[PDB]
Order: C-alpha cells, then structure tokens, then sequence
C-alpha cells in the first residue's frame, strides 16, 4: 500500500509551494478512501499545522487519541502525542537560543 | 511512530 504513504509526501510538498487547495485534495483522498480510520484525522491535523491553523491541530490530535484502544492502533496513539508536540513545537519554536554560537538566526552573535 | 515533516 506504498502510494499512500508517497501520496502524503506530495501534499506536505504541495503546502511547501504554497498549493494548499491540491494539498488538502491529498489528505481527502485519504479520507475519501478510508472514511472511519484515524489515519486520515491524524494527515488532516498535519494539513491544519501546514496551513498555520495549530489552534485545531491541538483540538484535533485529542479527538484522534479518542481512537486508540486495541493493540491495532497503539502506532495511532503515539502518531497523535508527537502530532499535539510539533503542532505547538511548529507554532511554540522561535529557533533563538540567546547564548553561545552552536545555531543561531543568521548574523546576531558571529559579526 | 512518525508521519510527514
């Protein structure tokens, strides 16, 4: 079932042009192929954090946590804790450290 | 488990 896993790569892409109408074509297709698995919720809240809208990422990843019970989604119930970090780590994160040199911004201590 | 960057 690879073109599904290639297919989510095209729609992160698609958002990094700036084509967010084709990427979330690529999450509904999800959707639209399996309408009740928590795969295609979980490829809408990585759509959500793509479009700057993490205020429903963080709702989003509690509502598919609610679909995590059996030892068929326990994958599923790490995908939407690390999905709830990164929406607020992608929203959160300012990349500053404000000591030493180790990263940085461009400029600010190496001039 | 991860999924898209």
């Amino acid at each position: 079932m690879s073109q599904f896993e290639k297919q989510k790569e095209q729609g992160n892409s698609l958002f990094k042009q700036g084509l967010y109408r084709e990427a979330v074509h690529c999450y509904d297709q999800l959707i639209t192929a399996q309408p009740q698995n928590p795969v295609g919720y979980s490829n809408k809240a990585m759509a959500l954090i793509k479009l700057g809208e993490y205020t429903q990422a963080i709702q989003m990843c509690q509502q598919g946590l609610r679909y995590t019970s059996t030892a068929e989604h326990v994958a599923i119930r790490s995908k939407l804790q690390y999905r709830l970090e990164l929406a607020q780590g992608a929203v959160g994160s300012v990349q500053i450290p404000v000591v030493e040199v180790d990263e940085l911004p461009e400029g600010y201590d190496r001039s | 488990m991860e999924e898209v960057d």
